[PDB]
């Protein structure tokens, strides 16, 4: 249990929690724009996954103003937590190669 | 080799079901997707579904009632399609072809004629065509061989077991009194009949018989 | 916003045969497409879901096909019980909306 | 669906005139395309893939055309037995469909 | 053979096996799907490259449930195999550091 540990489980959680919460959200922010395609909520939470991981394919995206102000949070939410993880991967790496090296 | 194997004919009541089957040889790959297509005479093709043998599944197409079912052994590379309850409606020749999961059916069976009725099997009956006395003769000779009474659909005629395909055509069964009957004409100089042989082999697949019938002249 | 042509308005079929109702949309949308019975006095009636997909207790002889722009709801073998208005509706974008019906006639 | 449309369903051509099948796709499919002969009592055997490639044991007259939603096989000098319904095919979308097929005649 | 060279090594293979193995069941969960173009296995396989990289030119993408959830499947491995490999290179570059200011 580790800080770096912890905070990659934690981030994971906040991320499930936020495509949840951003799914919810853009389709309420969407509907009633006329044209708008975020509108279900299955289709909601498959575009909220393509926004977090950046693999944004362009089948869905928000027309509203509400809608991309979801967006964003669900792209940094997803940004931020991979960043995360990464660090977390490196400081892992770091001390083992500090341990190999006898320091 | 012969990619894809299936039986010539298959007879099924009005309101039974029947299972036709589909062997593969050649190149097997767990990406390879076996299809089946109908084709109703002198109609399109008509795509009827498909199966992934090494995983059992099958997709199917939405726009028709769907009649048939599809399975797979993969220890026998055989595919089976189940039709059921079938009405005239579904008298058809059914192709199996695979595609390798690129998109194009590269092989095709060569298909299995099913038909739907209550009528009884019956072989046919073949007798020779040979000219009478009087007629003359050019640099060719006209033969034949009458296939008369036979139900249902189709037979092969070939002209000595193959060998013999210029100058040959056999005509579209006729249909009377639930029996079909056609004719195939063959041409050959006529310096070379009756001194080298013509024989006509009448394939009738529904009653798994195959039977010969040498030309010779009225003599 | 969408588009649903349901056209012919009125379909004569005898019994025991299929029938096709046909829907056309003004643009792609998938298979977001969803098909309602109404007999007459009666409130509408889900009878198949994004295009294809079948509802619990909704008779067998119902099924649906189709994608993009074109789409049909299928009944194998008629009877009377299924003479009523048929309307097709489309998800795919805001707002929902709904052919101008199809009549089944025998 | 895509549907595939072969018009027209009957071509007529001298010997050793070049000849075009069209084939249309009601949406536009990239090079998805594959067409098919089948003569009187075969079965279909591939001609040529994805539009325009050429299938080992076909005749070099053979030749196909064309992307998007508008599609040509073509031979160059028809003989007799080049006798035959064609049919194009799609890939691009499932289901895989067929157009209704166009007759040589000669 | 440190650590981290090695665990990048090791999800260099992994990567790529995920991306031959979701190329086969995309292609496997999106037939039967009207309209889905992910059908065939040489643009699938194309198609899991594009997802694993985040280059999401939208010329492919799921429609189905399976499908998108491969697709989760390629996403995540794709963007934790590149952060692990950066991580790798910030060992690389801590330890050398390290050595080079005499520590
Ligand atoms: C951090 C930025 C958050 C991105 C949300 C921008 C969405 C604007 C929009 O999609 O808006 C969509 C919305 C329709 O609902 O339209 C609107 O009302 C938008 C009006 C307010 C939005 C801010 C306008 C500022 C642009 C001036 C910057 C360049 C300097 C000149
Ligand atoms: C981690 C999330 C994995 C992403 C896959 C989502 C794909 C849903 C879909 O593309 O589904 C496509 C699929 C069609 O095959 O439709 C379906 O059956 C989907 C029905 C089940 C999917 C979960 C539905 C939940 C949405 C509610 C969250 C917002 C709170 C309210
Ligand atoms: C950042 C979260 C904003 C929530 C959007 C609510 C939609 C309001 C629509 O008028
Ligand atoms: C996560 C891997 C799931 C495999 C998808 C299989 C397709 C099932 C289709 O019904
Ligand atoms: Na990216």
């Amino acid at each position: 249990s580790a800080l770096h540990w912890r905070a990659a489980g934690a981030a994971t959680v906040l991320l499930v929690i936020v495509l949840l919460a951003g799914s919810y959200l853009a389709v309420l922010a969407e509907r009633g724009a006329p044209g708008a395609q975020l509108i279900t909520y299955p289709r909601a939470l498959w575009w909220s996954v393509e926004t977090a991981t950046t693999v944004a394919y362009g089948d869905l995206y928000p027309v509203t103003l509400w809608g991309r102000c979801v967006a964003v949070v669900v792209m940094v939410a997803g940004i931020t937590s991979f960043g995360l993880v990464t660090a977390a991967l490196a400081t892992w790496f770091v001390g083992r190669e500090q341990e190999r090296r006898g320091h | 080799q012969v990619q894809l194997q299936q039986p010539g004919a298959e007879l099924v009541k009005p309101g039974a079901s029947v299972k036709l089957s589909c062997k593969a040889s050649g190149y097997t790959f767990t990406s390879d997707w076996i299809h089946w297509v109908k084709q109703r005479p002198g109609h399109g093709l008509e795509w009827i579904g498909e199966i992934i043998p090494s995983y059992g599944r099958a997709n199917y197409n939405e726009k028709i009632q769907k009649k048939a079912t599809l399975t797979a052994d993969k220890s026998s590379s055989t595919a089976f399609m189940q039709l059921s309850s079938l009405t005239s409606e579904d008298s058809a020749v059914y192709y199996c072809a695979r595609e390798r999961g690129d998109g194009y059916f590269a092989v095709w069976g060569a298909g299995t004629t099913v038909t739907v009725s209550s009528a009884k099997t019956t072989p046919p009956s073949v007798y020779p065509l040979a000219p009478g006395s009087a007629a003359q003769t050019n640099s060719m000779v006209t033969l034949g061989c009458l296939v008369k009474g036979y139900f249902p659909e189709p037979v092969t005629v070939t002209w000595n077991s193959g060998s013999l395909s210029s100058g040959v055509h056999t005509f579209p069964a006729v249909l009377q009194s639930d029996l079909y009957t056609l004719s195939s004409s063959v041409t050959v100089p006529s310096s070379s009949w009756p001194s080298e042989t013509v024989t006509c082999n009448v394939a009738h697949p529904a009653s798994s018989t195959k039977v010969d019938k040498k030309i010779v002249p009225r003599d | 916003d969408i588009l649903l042509t349901q056209s012919p308005a009125i379909l004569s079929v005898s019994p025991g045969e299929r029938v096709s109702f046909s829907c056309r949309a003004s643009q792609s949308i998938g298979t977001d497409i969803h098909w309602y019975q109404q007999r007459t006095n009666g409130s509408p009636r889900l009878l198949i879901k994004y295009a294809s997909e079948s509802i619990s207790g909704i008779p067998s002889r119902f099924s649906g096909s189709g994608s993009g722009t074109d789409f049909t709801l299928s009944i194998n073998s008629v009877e009377s019980e299924d003479i009523a208005n048929y309307y097709c509706q489309q998800s795919n974008r805001w707002p929902f909306t709904f052919g101008s019906g199809t009549k089944l006639e025998i």
